[PDB]
């Protein structure tokens, strides 16, 4: 009888773990508070990593990795990419991004502006989106940006917005693509098998970047804001099965050769970069974690990362066996029972 | 803390008291003429705790045996180690106390009291460090139980910073001598939850229980129901009478057991219950902790764990010891208080008591004790309520108000419990 | 990465390595509360004696 | 030359400090009888090892060591084993009884009646020193002699060597062997106690130290003196540059300088390696590299937490034996690339290195293997706070609850001295935060 504890209550996917894991009849929920645990489902602030793994007589597990957050925080992914050299500044799948904080509050200012200017020069689009880790501009002047990051008060980042994204027929529309990833306590990688596209249901307009419900693809922006939601898909939400069947039938290609292979190797070269910093493969506890993985594929089915989340939800369709794949590679595998979903990500190319 | 004087009383405490003797006895290789005869020296290096040397290397029990008649204590006297006790330390009355708590406390005991205190004053100045007393006695009588607390409170007055630790046998109505044993317990437990630092509580509910439905004995004795009692009694004093790390004073025991000062009565239990099968160290573990070898008719599964001290002895597994100890607390942890970390403590001892190769013993401060005093409670309101046999009391110059205020205590110490089974 | 401070002797050497540059209560207070925790223990223990006379 | 004293509290305390001084007389030469046949110039010196022993007329080397002990058992095994001879009766002082685990007994109650006393035991240690610079104290933090007397005996040595350093080394509590229940209340008291008044502590979680005896040593269920061997060989390592020739570390106030930038934040994380069974078969030596890098795995510390997240301010490697600073630098150079080693943006990433020649002498039928090469590394992370934060978390669930509290009051103590201790503890795991860390349904 294996046990555990439950310090995150909004939270769809560890809900459903937990469901799960009574149902198998071998796993006893105890009390959040409770030190004699297998597995903690732990919050998602302040997690007492040093709390673990000092209990005699038990194993434990925790489904988050101290130090995942330099990817999952927009800051921390612009600074980890442009400073680490098996990313380096010479990475072709990230934006170019700039951290710029308030005047109120290193940072990158000065920075931003010298490429800015160059695309003034250089007759370039020169639309930049503007993001914190609700609270987006979409402009081509850049002092409208620097002084919408002053009225608030924390850390934004400055993002060359992608102004010629692919667009699914019909509908002229623009959508991103949302990748479930676990990281499991061997620090293998695996991508679920479905993906999904949050799709925007109005048409992409390269002139009026302020009326933000055909830029930013948001299921709930899309869910309210805007006028055709459910139109094409339910939800705003196309599946893989779909879009390789449209890739197929417009673009005469699939999914797997013009976007998966780029993802794959996105996400790959993430996790491999901050493994050292967040392995634990020696340490007295261990860890596995769930990651959402955000791309947008511009209109040469160039893939392009834009945000990783460490603590996503799924797609409601996908819970079931998302949540079961979770139990069955991550928690399982360390705590084991009385055709597989995910594609192990490994390569090793001799040079 | 080296020299525990020790002190028997009453009727049940002396036969109790005698049994203790004899078993610790044969455990360090003392025989009745008071002469070692061990093979090891583990049976000597603490020999002093409970035995003074007197010349011929003769070992003498520190012990002090009192009653109101004579009767228990002629037959201690004449039986198995009758002869290995200190004759000055017989202190005895000729009236008796008449199973009435008024008397062992406030009449015939005041008479007696003085004399056994100056025993206990001549033992306690020959010690190097005396770290306290322990007492044997029932509730249910009138000299271990009324005599018996009037010594406590004596000996506190005297020694206020000495331990003070009791064995005191609960009174059950399916192995009764007389109807008023309510009346002498709840007077009793009034005054050891104010003045001892640790009680034994000893069922003889459970004990009869025991030795029927497992021991398959039809019609136990006080004999069988005092072989449980001596062989718990020796296993919880193994840590004080061997060397080793764990709860090896009176004092270490009481900060490791008693977390708040009321809460102090203990929930004793042994493993196996007496065969030549021999017991492995997970059979040991899951027993000790078995209800049906607890001795206080007390549901563990009812309340909390507050603290726990177990003892393991014989030749094993440390490491299968540490492992099993580990699996019962993580495999039943919701009836350990959360709130006192790592409150189980483990004790291993290589010499194993007679007739056994391993043994066990368990020492449970759990809130599920409530039900003991409940039980008692209740029996006593039953005839309080109508004032019956009061009459027994007040011609020994007692008032109903002091019966009133045992009582209200008795449920206060109850309502005590609850509050920690619920925090 | 630079070595300095390099010091020999038969018994061994030492150095140091760098790789990157920077980016009391008196006797008497002591007795005093020494002899307050006393004088609460001694009236613990009277006012015990107290009730036990009553 | 200048002397040290060595000051050994409490069981923990005394018993480490048997293993240590067994150690150094079998580093040095010195036989149990105190001979030291190597030593050319009887009956007095100054030497490096002198700093640890006196000499008498008669050759006899003599610790500077102080054993303090509330009840006799464990000293009284001292006066009577191997060493006897070495000790002078009036360095080993006994009560009779004990403090019961319980800090309030050892600081108030017992500690009143004995500190004069060893005070002048200690007083007269001083008086054969011809330049003093202070003191090792060794104690546990869980028990009632360890943390409570301990704490008295610090506040004093503040008073009547106001300007000797101090430095201990500090048993932190494990459940695997402890003794009692009360043992985090024990340790935040004499944390919050001793704080200011120690200028460098080197804790060792007996959790640690008990996995890396079962686990490297092959030991199903380690003792005392198991542990004590391992710990007696990661203190040498610490010492031996005041007891041996050489320009690191060569007195108490190198190791504040060197290890201690803030003087609150006063407790480095040691880690050692090698630890080879001495009845492994078969074993390949370890090289520079491969014990160097051992420096950087967290199963090697003497405190089980994960330096990657948090900062260094300080890091000191102590080797002994065949190693030459090109293969260390050689070996660092890799490591840098492949690990995660931040510094705190005041300090210089860097590295203090000290070679000894002489490899780590054993206790012959001990359970270390002899090797070649071993290292000591002394680094001043904010990890180690992790250990504040477990030992303040479980104090914080008993104290709600005045579980036991009622033992301390009982003593003389004030329960208000509980939540003063555990909010300097507070103040501290905040200074360690904003020292070590950053400003950080979809
Ligand atoms: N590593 C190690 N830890 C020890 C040793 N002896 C005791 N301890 C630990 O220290 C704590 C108990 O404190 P002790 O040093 O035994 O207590 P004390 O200082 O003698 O104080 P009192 O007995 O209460 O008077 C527990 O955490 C023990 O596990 C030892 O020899 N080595
Ligand atoms: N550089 C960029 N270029 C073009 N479009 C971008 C863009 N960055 C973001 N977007 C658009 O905005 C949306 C992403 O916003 P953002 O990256 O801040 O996610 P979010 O934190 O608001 C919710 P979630 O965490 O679930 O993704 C995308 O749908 C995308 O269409
Ligand atoms: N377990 C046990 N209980 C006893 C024994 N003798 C008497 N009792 C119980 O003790 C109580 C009667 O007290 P007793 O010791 O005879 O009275 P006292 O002589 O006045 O102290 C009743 O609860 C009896 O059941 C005995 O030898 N063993
Ligand atoms: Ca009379
Ligand atoms: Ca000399
Ligand atoms: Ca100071
Ligand atoms: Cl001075
Ligand atoms: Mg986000
Ligand atoms: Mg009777
Ligand atoms: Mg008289
Ligand atoms: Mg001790």
């Amino acid at each position: 009888m294996y046990t555990f504890v439950v310090r995150d209550e909004n939270s769809s996917v560890y809900a459903e773990v937990s469901r799960l894991l009574l149902a198998t009849g071998q796993w006893k929920r105890l009390r959040k508070d409770n030190p004699r645990f297998n597995l903690m489902l732990g919050e998602r602030n302040r997690l007492p990593f040093g709390r673990l793994g000092h209990e005699p007589g038990l194993v434990q597990l925790v489904n988050y990795y101290r130090g995942a957050d330099k990817l999952c925080r927009k800051a921390s992914l612009v600074k980890l990419i442009k400073t680490s050299p098996e990313l380096s500044e010479s990475c072709t799948w990230f934006p170019e991004s700039y951290v710029i904080y308030p005047t109120n509050l290193t940072d990158e200012r000065e920075v931003f502006l010298a490429a800015y200017n160059r695309r003034r020069e250089g007759r370039e689009g020169n639309v930049w989106i503007a993001k914190s880790s609700e609270g987006i501009l979409i402009s081509s002047e850049a002092s409208e940006l620097l002084d919408f990051i002053d009225e608030q008060g924390q850390v934004h980042v400055i993002q060359k917005y992608l102004e010629k994204p692919l667009l699914l027929e019909p509908g002229h529309r623009k959508f991103d693509i949302r990748s479930w990833v676990l990281v499991d306590h061997l620090y293998n990688i695996y991508l679920y098998r479905e993906g999904v596209l949050r799709t925007s249901s109005e048409p992409y307009n390269s002139a009026n970047f302020q009326d933000k419900t055909c830029h930013l693809t948001n299921h709930c922006i899309q869910k309210e804001y805007s006028k055709n939601y459910g139109r094409y898909e339910e939800g705003n939400e196309m599946f893989f099965e779909e879009f390789n069947q449209y890739l197929m039938d417009a673009l005469n290609t699939t999914l797997e050769n013009s976007i998966l292979l780029q993802i794959k190797h996105i996400i790959r070269s993430c996790l491999m970069c901050i493994e050292p910093a967040i392995s634990t493969k020696h340490l007295h506890y261990q860890s596995f974690q769930l990651f959402g993985f955000d791309f947008m594929v511009d209109e040469e089915l160039k893939v392009w990362l834009i945000e990783v989340n460490g603590a996503p939800a799924c797609a409601q369709k996908l819970y079931a066996e998302l949540c079961q794949g979770i139990v069955d590679v991550a928690i399982s595998s360390v705590f084991p029972l009385a055709t597989s979903i995910f594609i192990k990500l490994h390569h090793h190319h001799h040079h | 803390m080296r020299e525990i004087v020790h002190i028997q009383a009453g009727q049940c405490g002396n036969q109790i008291g005698a049994k203790f003797w004899e078993v610790i006895s044969d455990e360090h290789g003392i025989d009745p003429t008071g002469s070692y005869h061990g093979d090891s020296d583990l049976q000597l290096e603490r020999i002093n705790v409970y035995y003074n040397e007197a010349t011929g290397n003769k070992y003498v029990p520190r012990a002090i045996l009192v009653d109101l008649e004579p009767g228990t204590m002629d037959s201690v006297r004449s039986g198995p180690f009758g002869q290995i006790f200190r004759p000055d330390n017989f202190v005895f009355g000729q009236s008796g106390a008449g199973n009435n708590w008024a008397k062992g406390h406030y009449t015939e005991g005041a008479e007696l009291v003085d004399s056994v205190l100056d025993v206990v004053r001549k033992e306690s100045e020959s010690c190097d460090c005396l770290q306290g007393f322990q007492l044997t006695h029932s509730l249910g009588g009138g000299t271990g139980s009324g005599m018996g607390t009037l010594l406590i409170s004596k000996i506190r007055e005297e020694y206020p910073d000495r331990i003070m630790n009791t064995f005191s046998v609960m009174p059950s109505p399916k192995v009764s001598d007389t109807v008023v044993e309510p009346y002498n317990a709840t007077l009793s437990v009034h005054q050891l939850v104010e003045n001892t630092d640790e009680t034994y509580c000893i069922d003889n509910e459970a004990l009869y229980d025991i030795c029927f439905r497992t021991l398959k004995l039809t019609t136990p004795t006080y004999g069988d129901l005092n072989h449980l009692v001596s062989a718990t009694m020796s296993g919880v004093t193994t840590c004080l009478r061997f060397p080793g790390q764990l709860n090896a004073d009176l004092r270490k025991l009481a900060v490791n057991m008693v977390p708040f000062p009321r809460l102090h009565f203990f929930m004793p239990g042994f493993a196996p219950l007496t065969q030549y099968r021999a017991l492995t160290v997970p059979e040991l573990t899951q027993q000790m902790f078995d209800s049906k070898n607890m001795m206080a008719a007390c549901d563990p599964r009812h309340g909390r764990y507050l603290t726990v001290a177990a003892i393991f002895r014989g030749r094993m597994s440390m490491k299968e010891v540490d492992e099993q100890m580990l699996n019962v607390q993580n495999k039943n942890s919701s009836y350990f208080v959360e709130w006192i970390p790592n409150n189980v403590k483990t004790a291993v001892c290589d010499i194993p008591p007679r007739g056994l190769k391993m043994s066990a013993t368990f020492i449970g401060n759990s809130t599920a004790i409530q039900e003991l005093f409940k039980r008692i409670s209740e029996q006593f309101t039953a005839m309080f309520r109508r004032k019956a046999f009061l009459h027994w009391y007040t011609g020994e110059g007692m008032d109903e108000m002091e019966f009133t205020e045992a009582e209200s205590n008795m449920n206060d110490l109850v309502s005590e419990y609850q509050q920690y089974q619920d925090a | 990465m630079e070595v300095i401070e390099l010091n020999k002797c038969t018994s061994g050497q030492s150095f140091e390595v760098i790789l990157k540059p920077p980016s009391d209560p008196s006797l008497e207070e002591i007795q005093k509360k020494l002899e307050a925790a006393e004088e609460r223990r001694k009236y613990q223990e009277a006012e015990l004696l107290k009730h036990l006379a009553e | 030359m200048r002397e040290c004293i060595s000051i050994h509290v409490g069981q923990a305390g005394v018993q480490i400090g048997n293993a240590c001084w067994e150690l150094y007389c079998l580093e040095h030469g010195i036989q149990p009888d105190g001979q030291m046949p190597s030593d050319k110039t009887i009956g007095g010196g100054d030497d490096s090892f002198n700093t640890f022993f006196s000499e008498t007329g008669a050759g006899k080397h003599v610790p500077r060591a102080v054993f303090v002990d509330l009840e006799p058992t464990v000293i009284d095994e001292v006066r009577t084993g191997t060493y006897r001879q070495l000790f002078h009766p009036e360095q080993l002082i006994t009560g009779k009884e004990d403090a019961a685990n319980n800090y309030a007994r050892g600081h108030y109650t017992i500690g009143k009646e004995i500190i004069d006393l060893v005070l002048d035991r200690i007083r007269k240690l001083a008086d054969q020193c011809t330049g003093l610079q202070g003191f090792l104290v060794f104690h546990s933090f869980g028990g009632g002699t360890g943390s409570g007397f301990t704490s008295l005996l610090m506040e004093r040595l503040s008073v009547d060597y106001g300007k000797k350093s101090k430095l201990e080394f500090s048993i932190y509590p494990a459940p695997q062997v402890s003794t009692a229940v009360v043992e985090p209340y024990n340790s935040i008291l004499t944390t919050h106690t001793t704080l200011e008044h120690s200028d460098c502590a080197f804790m060792v979680d007996n959790e640690a130290i008990y996995d890396i005896c079962r686990r490297n040593l092959d030991i199903e269920r380690p003792t005392y003196t198991n542990l004590n061997r391992l710990i007696s060989q990661i203190v040498s390592s610490i010492t031996a540059s005041l007891r041996f020739d050489g320009a690191l570390n060569v007195d108490l106030t190198e190791f504040q300088t060197n290890l201690v930038p803030y003087p609150r934040i006063h407790f480095p994380l040691a880690t050692y390696a090698p630890v080879i069974s001495a009845e492994k078969a078969y074993h390949e030596q370890l090289s520079v590299a491969e014990i160097t890098n051992a420096c950087f795995e967290p199963a090697n510390q003497m405190v089980k937490c994960d330096p990657r997240h948090g900062k260094y301010m300080a890091c000191c490697l102590l080797y002994r034996g065949d190693v030459v600073p090109k293969d260390v630098n050689a070996a660092i150079a890799t490591i840098k690339t492949k690990r995660s080693i931040q510094f705190v943006d005041w300090c210089p990433t860097g590295f203090k290195v000290g070679i000894n020649y002489q490899p780590p002498t054993v206790v012959p039928g001990g359970d270390l293997a002899k090797v070649q090469r071993a290292v000591c590394m002394l680094s001043n992370t904010t990890a180690i706070a992790e250990a504040w934060a477990r030992l303040d978390h479980k104090f914080d669930l008993m104290y709600a609850k005045r579980a036991f509290v009622h033992w301390y009051v009982g003593e003389g103590m004030e329960e208000g001295e509980f939540s003063e201790a555990r909010e300097d503890m507070a103040a501290l795991e905040k200074d360690y935060e904003e020292v070590g860390v950053d400003s950080v349904e979809e």
